[PDB]
C-alpha cells in the first residue's frame, strides 16, 4: 500500500495523493465564487475569524499577483501563501522576459503545469489548494481561469469553489440559462458585485455582514479588493431594492 | 531535501510484469474516446469535449493540438500529462531537429521522440509514466501521410485507422467494416463523425465535439505572401460551423 | 594596473650561538620615502621556545607569521601538546611558503 | 524518508540470483518470437511481430529488426521504447568507431558495449534493467558472418542458429535437428520460417504478421548487402518455400 | 545520485550481499588452476546446454589481462568483463608509469581491492564473481597462482578450483596433488588438470578447456583433439 | 494506514499527520506570549527553574532579529533557534537589497515560506515549534503567530506553549475592556500577569519571568528587554493580582 | 626534436630519427632513441617540443598495446594513424596543446603492403611513399623526388635514405648526431646497428 | 516505536526516539561533574578503564587557552564537536581579535546538533558535554545535550549516577559559589561532589580527571600523580 | 527499512554493534607491550592445505616505528591500513619526524564513523596497532570500528580473545623481557587455536626502538615453539 503515500498508479489507474489533496481544499470551510461583466470580472469569498484575538485585517485568501491579475485560494494558507509567492515571481519574470503583462490563462497554465509536475515526481507533494485567477485581459477581456492539484485547468463563463460549490454552480448555471449570454450584462462593477452577492445569499441561503465577506475586482488594467465599508455600501444597496 | 528519490518507481514483478505501465494503461482506459482515420489525401483526429462543468468555456481546453504546421496530436487518460507533453513535443521538435536542419521533423520521428520521453519516465529515479496514449496525426515530403500511436510503455505503432480510450473496441470493429484504401479525405471525416457518435452520450455537434485534419496546404494561414516554397500548415482544426454541415450530410 | 604587492623596508638579522640563538630587527616601517612607524614589531615569540621575522611586504609577514603561530596551536591539539621543534617547525614553515608558489607570500623568513 | 519506497533494483536473492534481471527475462518470454541462422554465405534473421490488426500500417512499421549499420543488423525481443534506447547507443557507438579508426567497428565489440551497458543497470544506479533481449547479426573481415545474443543480465554468446523471444525451447529443438554446418542461406531462410510456422502461437504464419531480413555476400564482389524485406518480399518467399 | 546502503551487516555480524555473491559463484560453471615446476595450467568447465553455439567467437572463459597473466573465473559473466576491463587498464597504466609489467600478485591485489570497494560503497552491489589469476611475474621462472572472492579477501594456492562442484575436484587436488613434488612437466601438470574436471564434467568433450602458461609471456589454448588425447589416455588406465 | 509515518504525505482527509504531532511538541513547551499595544509589541515567556543551579537572568530565551523585530517560541527550543536563524540570514538580505529595515509583514511571509517549505518532503521534518513575534515598522506596531503548518495571522494578542488556554482567555478580557488600546507600559505589567496566571498549568516547578518590547514612544522602535525597576514593578503588579 | 625521415619501398618502411638532444647551449646526449613501437607491425618516430615528445607518445603507445590486448588482435597501420590523427586534432583545440610531430611506418600484415603516414601537430595527416617534419624535408625531397621507385629493395631504401642523411650533414647548420634507422616488414621491427 | 526509524519522524504524541535513544547513550557513560565559583570554574570525570591492562580513556578536551570541556557518552562525537568548538573559538581570535564569549560557544553547539535532528540520512549526537571557560563576563559552566538544548550553570553533572553529585551540589550551592580566590578548595568540592556518584570502586590516580580555568588560569588538565593531592 | 545511522533504544548504533559480531568471528590476534618492545602475533588459519600459508598477510608494517595486526573481514583493513601509511608518511613530509603511535592511531579511527547514506557500511575488522616514539616509549593501541581506541599492556582480539584475555591478565608484568612476551604469545595462541600450533599456521612479528618493524622468519619462529615446548615439559 505504498501506492497510496506517494504519487505513483494504483492498479485502478488513480493516484490517491491527488485525490487526498482535494479534500484538504476543503478544511478552511470557505465557499468563493467568481463572475463576469462587461467590463470586469468580479470574486468574492466568506471570510471567517473565528478567534477574537486575531487581528482580522491580515485574514485573507484573496491575493494581488500583478497590477491586472487577482488570486483567491480554496485550501489551508500555509500552501495558498505558496502557491502566492511562486504566482507573483512568475508574472514579474513573465514581463521582464518577453516585454507584456502576463496574461491570466497563461498563468494559470503555468501554474498548472507546476502542479501537474508534483504528480508525476515522487519527491513532490501536491499542493492542496485550487486556485482561481481574475483579470481583464488585454486581448481576451473578462477571464475567469481556475487550477487544482491534479494539474488541470479551464477558462469559465463564472464558477465556484468550496463545500457548498454545487449549489453556488446550479444558481449560477441557472441564472445564465435564462439570460442566454455569458456574462453579467452591467455597466458598473459594483452592481456586479451586487449580483455576485445577492447571487451567494440565495444560493447558500445564508444572511452577509460586511465583515463575513471578502471582495476582489478586476477592471482594465487593475485589479483591486474592497474594505469593510465598500462592502457595506455594496450590502445596503441590495437590501434597498 | 533534494530530490532524493534517485532509484525507479517502476520494476518487473515476478510474473516480468511492468505495474505501473498497465496501470497507467488502465487510466488511459478510463478516459474519453479519440480516434483517428487517414485518408488517400489527408488524415483526420478526433475526440469529444466532455465539459467539466456548462459554466466551463471548453474553448479554452484543447484536446486536439498542433505540434508541427503539418503534425497534430490528440490524447485519451490524463488531461495534464497530455498538456506538458505537448509543451515538450513542441520544444524538441525545434531543438533537435528544426534548429539542427531548419526543416521540421518527419511525423515518425517526432513520435520517435515522444516516445523517448514516455519511456523514461518509466525507467528514470522518482517518477511514474505519463497516464495518457496519444494519436499523432501528420504530412510530410518523403512519408507522405501517416498515423501514429503512443502508449505510456514508449512504444508506438502505426495505423490505417484506430481509437483509443473508453469505447475503443468498438470503435475499432466499426473502423475496420468501413476503411478501404480509397477513402477521399472528406469520406474519413465522415466515416469519423459517425464512429465518434457511438460512444457520445449526451450534446453531439460542433460546440462538443473537437476535430483536426491533415491535408492540403492552407496558404491562407501562412500570415505573409512572396515566398512560392512556404505554402501554409497543412494541420487544420474545424470550426464549431463547419462540424455542424457535415452533420446534416450524416 | 593593481599591484598586490609592496615594500615596507626593515632589515632582520639571525646569529646562532653554540647554546643560545638571537632574532633581531630594525623597528621601521616605510612605504617609498615616507616612515609609517618608528616602532611597528617584526620580530616574534611564536610559542615552543621559536621566534620567527618574515621581511619584505608586511601584510604577507604578517598573514604567515600568523599563520605558523596558528600552525604552532594545532601541533599541540593534534599530538598531544608534544613540543614543535624547530627542524619541524622549518619543514612545516616551507610547507606554508610553497602553498602560495604560484602567487607568492613576498617576504624572506627566518626563525 | 524517501528509503521506505526503493524496491532495490539490484540486489541479490538468497540462492544469488538478480531478481529484476529474472523477471526481466520473463516478461521477454512473451515477446514475438525471433530468429538467427548463420550460414557459409550469410545470415537470415526473421521474427514475429506480435498480434497485428488489418488497420495496422504494415509497410511503414517496425519492431522486430533494425538496422544499427550497413553491416549489422538486430532483432528484437521484448519492450519496443526499450529497444529503441539501446539501438540509437549502439548506432553511436558504431559511428564513434568508424570515427577513431576509420575501419566498421568489428561485430563482438559493438555486442560488448551494449551487453556492458545492460551489465550497469544491474550493478549500480538503483534503476530498472532494460527489458530485451538482442539477436544480432552483422559481418566483419576478422570473423566473417556472426550471430550473438545479449539480454537483461548483460550476458553475450555467439551461435550458428539461436531464438529468443516466446518458445525458445521448441525453436531450439527444432533448429538443432535440422541445422548442419555446410548450409547455405536458401536452405537457412527455409528452416527460419519452418520453425517459426511450427513454434507460432496464431492459427497461421502469413506475410502480414512477420518481419524478414537477409545479410549477404550476393552483393557483388567481396562486398556485404542488408535486406529488409517488404511486405511483398514476405509473402512471395512464403509460396516459394511452400508455407502458403 | 543512488547512494543506498545495499551491502550492510546483519544482527550476526554478516554481509549477506556479499554472501549471496559467493552464491552466485557456487552457480557458475567449474574452473581450476594447477601449477607445475615451471608451468601453471588453467582448466575450465563447459556447460553442454548449448550446441547451435558458435565457439569461435563466443566469449572465451580464459582471458589474457597482459602477455605475461591470464584471469579465470566462475560466477556472472557480465560481472567479470567489468573487472577483466579495470584490470586490463591497470596493467596497462603500470608498465606506463613504473616501466615494469604488474607481477601477479600486484594484479590480484588490484582486483580483489575493486571487489572490497563494491562491498561497503553506497548504490552498488558486490560483484558476483571469483577469479583465479595466474602467470609469472617479469624475468622470473617461478609459477604464481592467486584466488580472489566477491568480499575482496585473496590468497596463493599450489592448486585451487572455484565454482559448481568445486568442493569435489578440491577434494581430488587434495588427495593427488604432492608439494614435495609438484607436477615436474606440462604433460604431467595438463594431465592431473584433466583429471581434476573428469571429477565433474560429463563427457570429456569440448566441455573441457586447457590453457598453459609457461614463463616469459609464453601463453596457449590447447585444442579439442590435444585435450582428448589427454581424456583418452586418462580411462584407458582406469580401466585396470 | 501508514499515513503518518511520513512527513508531506496526504492522509485520506486529506491531513499531514507529521505537522500536527509536530504541534504536540508545541503544546508541550512552556507558556510564552505577546500583547500589541498602542505604538509597539510586547513578549513575555515562562522559564521553567528546573533547579538551584541554574544561574538566574542567565538563559535568556527571547530572541532579537535585526533590530526592530523580537521573537518568542515554545516547543524544542533548538528548532525555534534554527528558525530565528534564517530569520536573521532574511532579513539581512533584505536590507542589503532594498536598504530599509524588513516590514514586519514582509518578515512574516519569510519565516512563514521557510516553516511550510518543510511540509513539503519527507527528507525533513517539520518545526517542532510554535513562534510569537514583531516589532514597529511604518506602517505602526505588528503581532505575528506562526505555526508548525507554516500558517500564520496577524493579532491583537497571542499565545502559546501548555499554558496557552488560560492566557487566550486573559488576553480576550483585555481586548474587550480596551477597545481605544493598552499602552506599551500596561501592556508590560498585563504580560506579567498573564505568565504568572498561566503558571497554574505548569505549577510543579517555580518559573522566571521574562519580558521584552518594541515601542515607538518608549523605545524608539527598537526591541529591548525589560530589566532591573521595570521588571520588578512588573513582578510585583502579577503577584498582587495573584493574591 | 630535429631530424625524422620515412621511407616506403617495396616490402617494408624505414624510419630515421636524429640522436641529438640539446638543452640550449650543450648537446646533452647523442644516442637518443626518438621512436616507440606501438604493436609488433608498427612504429612511430617524433619530433617537437621537450617532454611533450616522449609523453604524447608513451600514452600513444599505451593506449594501442590496451587495444591489442583488449581484442587479441593488431589494429592496421591505417587504423593506428586514424586514431593519433584524432588525439592529435582534439589537442590541437586543448588549453595546452601536445606540440608534437610524428611519422608512422607500418607493414599491413592483411594487405601485405608497407604503408608510411606523416602527421603534423594539428592533425593533419597524409599517406606518402616518403615523409619528413620539420626542415628535413626542404634538403632530402629534391633527392627522393629524383632516385625513389615503387619497387625499390630495402637495401636500395638505405642507399637512398644515405645520400639523404649526407646531404642534411653537409647544408644543415646544426650537428643532429648522426640517425638511428628501423625497417618494418612483414617480420617486425629491427635496428640497423650500423649507419 | 513505529516512529523510532529515524530522526525526521515525530511521534503521535511530539516526541524524537533517536533523539531519545542519543540521550540514552550519555547516561550509559562514565560521570563527569562541573561547578564553579566567581574567579574559577572546574570539571572533574571519572575516567573509565576496559580492564585491568587497559587505559583510562580520558573525558576532558581543551578547546582555548580559556575554554574546555568534559564528556560523557560516544567519544568519537565528542571529538567532532570539540574540533568544532575549536575551530570556532580560533576564527573568533584570528578575524576579530577576540576570545570567543562561553555563551556564544553553547549557542554555536545548539545550533550544529540540531541539524541532525531535522534532516533525512543523519543521526543526532551520541554524547553530552560539561563546557567550562573564563571570559569577559567571569567563570562559566555550560551543559549541552545532543537534542540540541544548551544551558548555563552553577554546578551540574553528567552520565551514569550523575543524580547524586547533582544533588549535593544542590545543598552547597550557597557555599561553593563563594570559594574566590582558593583553586584548590573549589576542586576539593569537586571530588566531594564527584564521591556521591560512586559506588564498587572509588577514586584512584589514573582514575581521575580535572580540569580549572580561572581569572589568571589557562585551561588546564591534571591526571596521574598531579590529582594524588586531591585522592 | 531503517537508517544505517540509527541508535538503538540503548543508545548504541546497529550497526557498529553488529560489525563487532564479525569481528569475534575473525581469527585470533595477541599484542604484548614490554620495556624491551612490543610484540604481534596472529592466528594464520588457511581453509585448505592446497592455499600457500605464506601469502596470508595479517601483520602488515605501517612504518618503520609501527606495526599492525588484524582480525575480523580483513578484506576492509587494506583501505585502513593504506589510510595508516599515507598519514604516517604525510606527517613525515610535513613535519621531518616520526607521526606519535597515538596520532597514527587517531586518524586510522576517524575513519570509522564515516558512513551513512562517505561508505556505506562500518568496518568490519579490528586492528592492533604497536610501536615506538621517543615522548611515551614502546606502546599498543586497540582500534574498533566504533571509532574508539584503547591502551594496552597487553591485548587479544578475534575468536579466542577472552580466553586469551584472561591468560594475559594473569601473566603480564612491568618487567617482562621481549625473549619472554613472545613465548607468551606463542603459548597463548596454541591455547586457543583450533589446530596444532604450528611455524606455518601461526605468525609473530616485534617492533623495537633499535630495529624498527620486523615480521619473523618461519625458521626463526620454530626455533621459539621448540624452546616453548620444552619450558613447559620442564615442570
Amino acid at each position: 500500500g505504498y501506492d497510496r503515500h506517494i504519487t505513483i498508479f494504483s492498479p485502478e489507474g488513480r493516484l490517491y495523493q491527488v485525490e487526498y489533496a482535494f479534500k484538504a481544499t476543503n478544511q478552511t470551510n470557505i465557499n468563493s465564487l467568481a463572475v463576469r461583466g462587461k467590463d470586469c470580472t468580479v470574486v468574492i469569498s466568506q471570510k471567517k475569524v473565528p478567534d477574537k484575538l486575531l487581528d482580522p485585517t491580515t485574514v485573507s485568501y484573496i491575493f494581488c499577483i500583478s497590477r491586472t491579475i487577482g488570486m483567491v485560494v480554496n485550501g489551508p494558507i500555509p500552501d495558498a501563501r505558496n502557491a502566492a509567492l511562486r504566482a507573483k515571481a512568475e508574472a514579474a519574470e513573465f514581463r521582464y522576459k518577453y516585454g507584456y503583462d502576463m496574461p491570466c490563462d497563461v498563468l494559470a497554465k503555468r501554474m498548472a503545469n507546476l502542479s501537474q509536475i508534483y504528480t508525476q515526481r515522487a519527491y513532490m507533494r501536491p499542493l492542496g489548494v485550487i486556485l482561481t485567477f481574475v483579470s481583464v485581459d488585454e486581448e481576451l477581456g473578462p477571464s475567469i481561469y481556475k487550477t487544482d492539484p491534479a494539474g488541470y485547468y479551464v477558462g469559465y463563463k463564472a464558477t465556484a469553489t468550496g463545500p457548498k460549490q454545487q449549489e453556488i454552480t446550479t444558481n449560477l448555471e441557472n441564472h445564465f440559462k435564462k439570460s442566454k449570454i455569458d456574462h453579467i450584462n452591467e455597466e458598473s462593477w459594483e452592481k456586479v458585485v451586487e449580483f455576485a452577492i445577492t447571487h451567494m445569499i440565495d444560493a447558500l441561503g445564508t444572511e452577509f455582514s460586511k465583515n463575513d465577506l471578502e471582495v476582489g475586482v478586476a477592471t482594465k488594467d487593475k485589479f483591486f479588493t474592497l474594505s469593510a465599508e465598500n462592502i457595506e455600501e455594496r450590502l445596503v444597496a441590495i437590501a434597498e431594492q | 531535501m533534494t530530490d532524493r528519490y534517485s532509484f525507479s518507481l517502476t520494476t518487473f514483478s515476478p510474473s516480468g510484469k511492468l505495474g505501473q505501465i498497465d496501470y497507467a494503461l488502465t487510466a488511459v482506459k478510463q478516459g474519453v474516446t479519440s480516434l483517428g482515420i487517414k485518408a488517400t489525401n489527408g488524415v483526420v483526429i478526433a475526440t469529444e469535449k466532455k465539459s467539466s462543468s456548462p459554466l466551463a468555456m471548453s474553448e479554452t481546453l484543447s484536446k486536439v493540438s498542433l505540434l508541427t504546421p503539418d503534425i497534430g496530436a490528440v490524447y485519451s487518460g490524463m488531461g495534464p500529462d497530455y498538456r506538458v507533453l505537448v509543451d515538450k513535443s513542441r520544444k524538441v521538435a525545434h531543438t533537435s531537429y528544426k534548429r539542427i536542419y531548419g526543416e521540421y521533423p518527419p511525423t515518425k520521428l517526432l513520435v520517435s521522440e515522444v516516445a523517448k520521453i514516455m519511456q523514461e519516465a518509466t525507467q528514470s529515479g522518482g517518477v511514474r509514466p505519463f497516464g495518457v496514449s496519444l494519436l499523432i496525426a501528420g504530412h510530410d515530403e518523403f512519408n507522405g501521410f501517416s498515423l501514429y500511436q503512443v502508449d505510456p510503455s514508449g512504444s508506438y505503432f502505426p495505423w490505417k485507422a484506430t481509437a483509443i480510450g473508453k469505447g475503443s473496441v468498438a470503435a475499432k470493429t466499426f473502423l475496420e467494416k468501413r476503411w478501404n484504401d480509397e477513402l477521399e479525405l472528406e469520406d474519413a471525416i465522415h466515416i469519423a463523425l459517425l464512429t465518434l457518435k457511438e460512444s457520445v452520450e449526451g450534446e453531439f455537434n460542433g460546440d462538443t465535439i473537437e476535430l483536426a485534419i491533415i491535408g492540403d496546404e492552407n496558404p491562407d494561414l501562412l500570415g505573409y505572401t512572396g515566398i512560392p516554397t512556404d505554402k501554409g500548415p497543412r494541420f487544420r482544426k474545424l470550426t464549431s460551423q463547419e462540424i455542424n454541415d457535415r452533420l446534416e450530410a450524416l | 594596473q593593481f599591484n598586490p604587492y609592496g615594500d615596507n623596508g626593515g632589515t632582520i638579522l639571525g646569529i646562532a650561538g653554540e647554546d643560545f640563538a638571537v632574532l633581531a630587527g630594525d623597528t621601521r616601517n616605510i612605504t617609498d620615502y615616507s616612515i609609517n612607524s618608528r616602532y611597528e614589531p617584526k620580530v616574534f615569540d611564536c610559542g615552543d621556545n621559536i621566534v620567527m621575522s618574515a621581511n619584505g611586504f608586511a601584510a604577507d609577514g604578517d598573514a604567515l607569521v600568523k599563520r605558523f603561530k596558528n600552525s604552532v596551536k594545532w601541533y599541540h591539539f593534534d599530538h598531544n601538546d608534544k613540543k614543535l621543534s624547530i627542524n619541524s617547525a622549518a619543514r612545516n614553515i616551507q610547507h606554508l611558503l610553497y602553498g602560495k608558489r604560484f602567487f607568492p607570500y613576498y617576504v624572506h623568513t627566518i626563525i | 524518508g524517501s528509503r521506505r519506497y526503493d524496491s532495490r533494483t539490484t540486489i541479490f536473492s538468497p540462492e544469488g540470483r538478480l531478481y529484476q534481471v529474472e523477471y526481466a527475462l520473463e516478461s521477454i518470454s512473451h515477446a514475438g518470437t525471433a530468429i538467427g541462422i548463420m550460414a557459409s554465405d550469410g545470415i537470415v534473421l526473421a521474427a514475429e511481430r506480435k498480434v497485428t490488426s488489418t488497420l495496422l500500417e504494415q509497410d511503414t512499421s517496425t519492431e522486430k529488426l533494425y538496422k544499427l549499420n550497413d553491416k549489422i543488423a538486430v532483432a528484437v525481443a521484448g519492450l519496443t521504447a526499450d529497444a529503441e534506447i539501446l539501438i540509437n547507443t549502439a548506432r553511436i557507438h558504431a559511428q564513434n568507431y568508424l570515427k577513431t579508426y576509420n575501419e566498421d567497428i568489428p561485430v563482438e565489440i559493438l555486442v560488448r558495449r551494449l551487453s556492458d551497458i545492460k551489465q550497469g543497470y544491474t550493478q549500480h544506479g538503483g534503476l530498472r534493467p532494460f527489458g530485451v533481449s538482442f539477436i544480432y547479426a552483422g559481418y566483419d573481415d576478422r570473423y566473417g558472418y556472426q550471430l550473438y545474443t545479449s539480454n537483461p543480465s548483460g550476458n553475450y554468446t555467439g551461435w550458428k542458429a539461436i531464438s529468443v523471444g516466446a518458445n525458445t525451447s521448441a525453436a531450439q529443438t527444432l533448429l538443432q535437428m535440422d541445422y548442419k554446418d555446410d548450409m547455405k542461406v536458401d536452405d537457412a531462410i527455409e528452416l527460419a520460417l519452418k520453425t517459426l510456422s511450427k513454434t507460432t502461437d496464431s492459427s497461421a504464419l502469413t506475410y502480414d504478421r512477420l518481419e524478414f531480413a537477409t545479410i549477404r555476400k550476393g552483393a557483388n564482389d567481396g562486398e556485404v548487402y542488408q535486406k529488409i524485406f517488404k511486405p511483398q518480399e514476405i509473402k512471395d518467399i512464403l509460396v516459394k518455400t511452400g508455407i502458403t | 545520485g543512488y547512494d543506498r546502503a545495499l551491502s550492510i551487516f546483519s544482527p550476526d555480524g554478516h554481509i549477506f550481499q556479499v554472501e549471496y555473491a559467493l552464491e552466485a559463484v557456487k552457480r557458475g560453471t567449474c574452473a581450476v588452476g594447477v601449477k607445475g615446476k615451471n608451468c601453471v595450467v588453467l582448466g575450465c568447465e563447459r556447460r553442454s546446454t548449448l550446441k547451435l553455439q558458435d565457439t569461435r567467437i563466443t566469449p572465451s572463459k580464459v582471458s589474457k589481462i597482459d602477455s605475461h597473466v591470464v584471469l579465470s573465473f566462475s560466477g556472472l559473466n557480465a560481472d567479470s568483463r567489468i573487472l577483466i576491463e579495470k584490470a586490463r587498464v591497470e596493467a596497462q597504466s603500470h608498465r606506463l608509469t613504473l616501466e615494469d609489467p604488474v607481477t601477479v600478485e600486484y594484479l590480484t591485489r588490484y582486483v580483489a581491492g575493486v571487489q572490497q570497494r563494491y562491498t561497503q560503497s553506497g548504490g552498488v552491489r558486490p560483484f558476483g564473481v571469483s577469479t583465479l589469476i595466474a602467470g609469472f611475474d617479469p624475468r622470473d621462472d617461478e609459477p604464481k597462482l592467486y584466488q580472489t572472492e566477491p568480499s575482496g579477501i585473496y590468497s596463493s594456492w599450489s592448486a585451487q578450483t572455484i565454482g559448481r562442484n568445486s568442493k569435489t575436484v578440491r577434494e581430488f587436488l587434495e588427495k593427488n596433488y604432492d608439494r614435495k613434488e609438484p607436477p615436474a612437466t606440462v604433460e604431467e601438470c595438463v594431465k592431473l588438470t584433466v583429471r581434476s574436471l573428469l571429477e565433474v564434467v560429463q563427457t570429456g568433450a569440448k566441455n573441457i578447456e586447457i590453457t598453459v602458461v609457461k614463463p616469459d609471456s609464453d601463453i596457449v589454448a590447447l585444442s579439442s583433439e590435444e585435450i582428448n588425447q589427454y581424456v583418452t589416455q586418462i580411462e584407458q588406465e582406469k580401466q585396470e | 494506514t501508514g499515513y503518518d509515518l511520513s512527513n508531506s504525505v496526504f492522509s485520506p482527509d486529506g491531513r499531514n499527520f507529521q505537522v500536527e504531532y509536530a504541534v504536540k511538541a508545541v503544546e508541550n513547551g512552556t507558556t510564552s506570549i505577546g500583547i500589541k499595544c498602542n505604538d509597539g509589541v510586547v513578549f513575555a515567556v515562562e522559564k521553567l527553574i528546573t533547579s538551584k543551579l541554574l544561574v538566574p537572568q542567565k538563559n535568556v530565551k527571547i530572541q532579537v532579529v535585526d533590530r526592530h523585530i523580537g521573537c518568542v517560541y515554545s516547543g524544542l527550543i533548538p528548532d525555534g533557534r534554527h528558525l530565528v536563524n534564517r530569520g536573521r540570514e532574511e532579513a539581512a538580505s533584505f536590507k542589503k537589497l532594498y536598504k530599509t529595515p524588513i516590514p514586519i509583514p514582509a518578515f512574516a511571509d519569510r519565516l512563514g515560506q521557510y516553516v511550510q517549505a518543510h511540509t513539503l518532503y519527507n527528507s525533513v521534518r517539520p518545526f517542532g515549534v510554535s513562534t510569537i513575534f514583531g516589532g514597529v515598522d511604518k506602517n505602526g506596531a505588528h503581532l505575528y503567530m506562526l505555526e508548525p503548518s507554516g500558517s500564520y495571522w496577524g493579532y491583537k494578542g497571542a499565545a502559546t506553549g501548555k499554558g496557552r488556554q488560560s492566557a487566550k482567555a486573559e488576553l480576550e478580557k483585555l481586548v474587550d475592556h480596551h477597545p481605544e488600546g493598552l499602552s506599551a507600559r500596561e501592556a508590560v505589567k498585563q504580560a506579567a500577569k498573564i505568565i504568572y496566571l498561566a503558571h497554574e498549568d505548569n505549577k510543579e516547578k517555580d518559573f522566571e519571568l521574562e519580558i521584552s518590547w518594541c515601542s515607538l514612544s518608549e523605545t524608539n522602535g527598537l526591541h529591548k528587554f525589560v530589566k532591573g525597576d521595570l521588571l520588578q514593578e512588573a513582578i510585583d503588579f502579577a503577584q498582587k493580582e495573584i493574591n | 626534436m630535429d631530424i625524422i625521415l620515412g621511407i616506403r619501398v617495396q616490402d617494408s618502411v624505414i624510419l630515421a630519427s636524429s640522436k641529438a638532444v640539446t638543452r640550449g647551449i650543450s648537446v646533452l646526449k647523442d644516442s637518443d632513441d626518438k621512436t616507440r613501437q606501438l604493436s609488433p607491425h608498427t612504429l612511430m618516430s617524433f619530433a617537437g617540443e621537450a617532454g611533450d615528445t616522449v609523453q604524447f607518445a608513451e600514452y600513444i603507445q599505451a593506449n594501442i598495446q590496451l587495444y591489442s590486448i583488449r581484442e587479441d588482435y593488431e589494429l592496421s597501420p591505417q587504423a593506428v594513424s586514424s586514431f593519433v590523427r584524432q588525439e592529435l586534432a582534439k589537442s590541437i583545440r586543448s588549453r595546452r596543446p601536445y606540440q608534437v610531430n610524428v611519422l608512422i611506418g607500418g607493414y599491413d600484415k592483411k594487405k601485405n603492403k608497407p604503408e608510411l603516414y606523416q602527421i603534423d601537430y594539428l592533425g593533419t595527416k597524409v599517406e606518402l611513399p616518403y615523409g619528413a617534419h620539420g626542415y628535413s624535408g626542404f634538403y632530402t625531397f629534391s633527392l627522393l623526388d629524383h632516385h625513389y621507385r615503387p619497387d625499390m629493395t630495402t637495401e636500395e631504401g638505405l642507399d637512398l635514405l644515405k645520400l639523404c642523411v649526407q646531404e642534411l650533414e653537409k647544408r644543415m647548420p646544426m650537428d643532429f648526431k648522426g640517425v638511428i634507422v628501423k625497417i618494418v616488414d612483414k617480420d617486425g621491427i629491427r635496428q640497423v646497428d650500423d649507419f | 516505536n513505529n516512529y523510532d526509524g529515524d530522526t525526521v519522524t515525530f511521534s503521535p504524541t511530539g516526541r524524537l526516539f533517536q533523539v531519545e535513544y542519543a540521550l540514552e547513550a550519555i547516561k550509559q557513560g562514565s560521570v563527569t561533574v562541573g561547578l564553579r565559583s566567581n574567579t574559577h570554574a572546574v570539571l572533574v570525570a571519572l575516567k573509565r578503564n576496559a580492564d585491568e591492562l587497559s587505559s583510562y580513556q580520558k573525558k576532558i578536551i581543551k578547546c582555548d587557552e580559556h575554554m574546555g570541556l568534559s564528556l560523557a557518552g560516544l567519544a568519537p562525537d565528542a571529538r567532532v564537536l570539540s574540533n568544532y568548538l575549536r575551530q570556532q573559538c580560533n576564527y573568533s581570535s584570528l578575524v576579530f581579535n577576540r576570545k570567543l564569549a562561553v555563551e556564544r560557544a553553547g549557542h554555536l553547539l545548539c545550533d550544529k546538533a540540531q541539524k541532525n535532528t531535522q534532516s533525512y540520512g543523519g543521526r543526532p549526537y551520541g554524547v553530552g558535554l560539561l563546557i567550562i571557560g573564563y571570559d569577559k563576563s567571569g567563570a562559566h559552566l555550560l551543559e549541552f545535550q545532543p537534542s540540541g538544548n544548551v544551558t548555563e550553570l552553577y554546578g551540574t553533572a553528567i552520565g551514569a549516577r550523575s543524580q547524586g553529585a547533582k544533588t549535593y551540589l544542590e545543598r552547597t550551592l550557597d557555599t561553593f559559589i563563594k570559594i574566590d580566590g582558593n583553586p584548590d578548595e573549589l576542586i576539593k568540592a569537586g571530588v566531594e561532589a564527584i564521591s556521591q556518584s560512586l559506588r564498587d570502586e572509588s577514586l584512584t590516580v589514573d582514575n581521575l580527571s580535572i580540569a580549572i580555568v580561572g581569572k589568571d588560569t589557562p585551561f588546564t588538565i591534571y591526571d596521574g600523580e598531579a590529582v594524588a593531592k586531591y585522592i | 527499512d531503517r537508517g544505517v545511522s540509527t541508535f538503538s533504544p540503548e543508545g548504541r548504533l546497529f550497526q557498529v554493534e553488529y560489525s563487532l559480531e564479525a569481528i569475534k568471528l575473525g581469527s585470533t590476534a595477541i599484542g604484548i607491550a614490554t620495556k624491551e618492545g612490543v610484540v604481534l602475533g596472529v592466528e594464520k588459519r588457511a581453509t585448505s592445505p592446497l592455499l600457500e600459508s605464506d601469502s596470508i598477510e595479517k601483520i602488515v608494517e605501517i612504518d618503520r616505528h609501527i606495526g599492525c595486526a588484524m582480525s575480523g573481514l580483513t578484506a576492509d583493513a587494506r583501505s585502513m591500513i593504506e589510510h595508516a601509511r599515507t598519514a604516517a608518511v604525510t606527517h613525515n613530509l610535513y613535519y621531518d619526524e616520526d607521526i606519535n603511535v597515538e596520532s597514527l592511531t587517531q586518524s586510522v579511527c576517524d575513519l570509522a564513523l564515516r558512513f551513512g547514506e562517505l561508505m556505506s557500511r562500518p568496518f568490519g575488522v579490528a586492528l592492533l596497532i604497536a610501536g615506538h616514539d621517543a615522548d611515551d616509549g614502546y606502546q599498543l593501541f586497540h582500534a574498533e570500528p566504533s571509532g574508539t581506541f584503547y591502551r594496552y599492556n597487553a591485548k587479544a582480539i578475534g575468536s579466542g580473545s577472552e580466553g586469551a584475555q584472561a591468560e594475559l591478565l594473569n601473566e603480564w608484568h612491568s618487567s617482562l623481557t621481549l625473549k619472554e612476551a613472545e613465548l607468551l604469545v606463542l603459548k597463548i595462541l596454541k591455547q586457543v587455536m583450533e589446530e596444532k600450533l604450528d611455524e606455518n599456521n601461526a605468525q609473530l612479528s616485534c617492533i623495537t626502538k633499535q630495529d624498527g618493524f620486523k615480521i619473523y622468519d618461519n625458521e626463526k619462529t620454530a626455533e621459539l615453539i621448540k624452546e616453548l615446548k620444552e619450558k613447559e615439559a620442564a615442570e
